[PDB]
């Protein structure tokens, strides 16, 4: 080298795209069991991602969500249009393919057609708190008897997906895979790295593990 | 000149452009000052951490024996106690420490590190130890005589309760060695168990650099 | 906070996209019953939208209409072209698939082909009045004996839709869904919020309702 | 650098760009000044509105009994008349009022609000009431003695015909309480029905803030 480093900035230690989920849904009537599908935004799903966001106790960031979507027919039509709807937390949600929760005016939605560069949009920092909390040590209720940890803290919206075309002969099944990255990170208060494999996706519960590998003898 | 040049349609992960915003209305929560802020990952690489030295087979499962090494009156002068390869990121004696764990997110790093010895015995115990360092590309000393002729710091316990060696020229076998040797046997006040201990701590020193991010090897996939 | 708010501006309380209609039409001859379809522009169709535009007595704005359109064939060709025609109020209108009202030169029209980003265009403020009226209290005729409320006030054009290709074997059915948002709103004179569910789409008619929920007793 | 970066083809609701115009000729109607103009929704949140206090089961269907609370000579001192949770947007006593209805279009809000009491009895009636306020996270007073030791304003009817309490620190159970208590029984001139009434009004006070739009819960779908 010849100057101060800049590959170990907080902004470059984070802010890398990663797969976080994928899901399926297929053309069909509202009767059909799977014909819309949803994913709740959380960063605790993927172990690798989770590790690097438990380096810090508090974070605030905007995030970008890009969905890349493919489709294939199955054994024996016009180009399909897909709708991706973001529901901010505390909004209405659909329970079926046809509802007035897809017609609601306060839920952002992206209409996108195949053969175009994949849809994306950013979601700005949302929370009444001044940072997301990656550790919490309280209860939901005002007397201790609530739910321990991750209560109303770390609550973000959720996506929904459906086809926008009418059903037509021959089912089409789509697979949409979600990529996620934060941007404009700021971190406050560091933590020691996690040492034990994750168990639950909502608790810090762990099974005891050895600190380190054995050696053949301490002397050289 | 055109805007449809090769590679203008594609989604390339780790490529930065602007993006439209879902809500271009709400976005407003004022930031407040919060004590302690991290803006670089070398601000937590220069923090001391207790490294485990003692590794047996159950002195590291229950690991409150992992961080401390026995001493005794029984042992004779000129026998070594511990020693290690000195190569953080591949030697399990300091690669699961706070400092060492940061260097498993990068490939190729350099700088210097500094180790610290702390004697935690009684306040009437006095001995002398000969700490030693071997340059990279030379084997560990085989005798206290050999060790002495190398680089060595005679550390008197009974004056100093700690010593700091700052070892330059680490980067990634060949690599140095750190070894501790009795020079004298410990002198007990009247203690009937001659158990005295010392711990060791480690941290990165001053300038340090890393390049090229990669994923850690210590967590394996999802499971839920 | 630390400064004056700006999420409760009139411009951000309105000016959000919302679904307002959708309709269907299909390839076919002029004989065929459904082969073109229309929608009259009004903002009283959707209850949720209607609520927030009856907050004020007078409004003036430009509007943007985006139509996102999908299509599917049905059981057993070149890319289809769709025409969307805006007819300003007091223009000629078609009564069938083939007329000189699609060939008229004074009606804006958008030709659009599938596999492109959805068509849209804005319509500028149109009315001889200086504001739209969301409440009116007169009669159409110069002597009271006309039609009460919403007479020649709140009259805007209407859209028409058809395929532009010739009929060909195998019917294609399209579904076009309309999104609407105003922009550059200005409001004058506020109103108290509506309390009773809407009945007619052209009257302020209502069925009496309780003011508020019951309580178990007024004392604590 | 290119114009075909990921997310450049898509229609994203609530994303603002220019658009071509259907008529780029006609567009012309000159604006005129019109009395009264609203440019912010806190200009109609600071307007008083009569809140319903009395809720029975048909004293709020016919709702001209909903806005007023009986008083009598019969009642003895130190018995409360009304009281409420004090939490607009979730307590039906002030969430269908003009002010309260604006806060169902947002999630998370803060500021202060001010309530107003108006005695509407006869001009020869005189009594004394003890108004009271309990901080959030403390139950309602259970006695006039309890209420008195809290924050209280002794409001003499027969001098003042109204009182304004400005209550800070509302935001969204835990939340304060407002309670009114007899201190003395009302003194009638000679009236043979001892019915006297008081109303209550509410409005947001000074600074107020809301963030993050969402749809109201009080209208359900289309039906035509």
């Amino acid at each position: 080298n010849n100057h101060v480093r800049s590959e170990s900035t907080i902004e470059n230690f984070l802010a890398r795209s990663a797969c976080v989920f994928y899901l399926e849904y297929k053309t069909g009537t509202k009767e059909d069991s799977n014909s819309f599908n949803n994913w709740v935004i959380t960063t605790r799903r993927v172990a690798q991602l989770r590790r690097k966001l438990e380096m810090f106790t508090y974070l605030r960031f905007d995030m970008e969500i890009t969905v890349v979507i493919t489709s294939s027919q199955d054994q024996s039509a016009p180009v399909l249009t897909h709708q991706i709807m973001y529901v901010p937390p505390g909004g209405p949600i659909p329970v079926s393919v046809d509802d007035y929760s897809w017609q609601t005016s306060t839920n952002p939605s992206i209409f996108w057609t195949e053969g175009n560069a994949p849809a994306r949009m950013s979601i700005p920092f949302i929370s009444i708190g001044n940072a997301y909390s990656n550790f919490y040590d309280g209860w939901s209720h005002f007397s201790q008897a609530g739910v321990y940890g991750f209560t109303t803290l770390n609550n973000m919206g959720q996506l929904f997906f459906r086809h926008v075309n009418k059903p037509n002969p021959a089912a089409i099944t789509s697979v949409a895979r979600i990529y996620f990255k934060p941007k404009h990170v700021r971190a406050w208060v560091p933590r020691p790295p996690r040492l034990c494999p994750y168990i639950n996706s909502t608790n810090v519960n762990f099974e005891p593990k050895p600190v380190t590998e054995v050696r053949t003898n301490i002397i050289t | 000149p055109t805007m449809n040049t090769p590679g203008s349609n594609q989604f390339l992960t780790s490529d930065d452009f602007q993006s439209p915003s879902a809500m271009p209305q709400f976005d407003v929560t004022p930031e407040m000052h919060i004590p302690g802020e991290v803006r670089n990952l070398m601000e937590i690489a220069e923090v001391d951490s207790v490294m485990p030295i003692n590794n047996d087979s159950a002195a590291k499962v229950s690991s409150m024996e992992a961080y401390r090494v026995e001493l005794s009156t029984n042992t004779n002068a000129g026998t070594q106690v511990f020693g290690f390869q000195l190569n953080p990121g591949a030697e399990s004696v300091m690669n699961r420490t706070l400092m060492g764990e940061i260097l498993n997110y990068y490939a190729h790093w350099s700088g210097s590190i500094k180790i610290t010895f702390v004697f935690c015995g009684s306040a009437m115990t006095t001995g002398k130890f000969l700490l030693s360092y071997a340059p990279p590309g030379a084997g560990a000393p085989k005798t206290r005589k050999d060790a002495m002729l190398g680089t060595h710091v005679v550390w008197d316990v009974g004056l100093q309760s700690s010593c700091v060696l700052c070892i330059p020229w680490i980067s990634q076998t060949n690599a140095g060695f750190v070894t501790c040797w009795y020079q004298t046997s410990v002198v007990s006040p009247a203690s009937n168990q001659p158990k005295c201990y010392m711990m060791c701590m480690v941290s990165a020193c001053n300038d340090f650099s890393v390049r090229m991010l990669r994923d850690t090897k210590f967590i394996e996939q999802t499971s839920f």
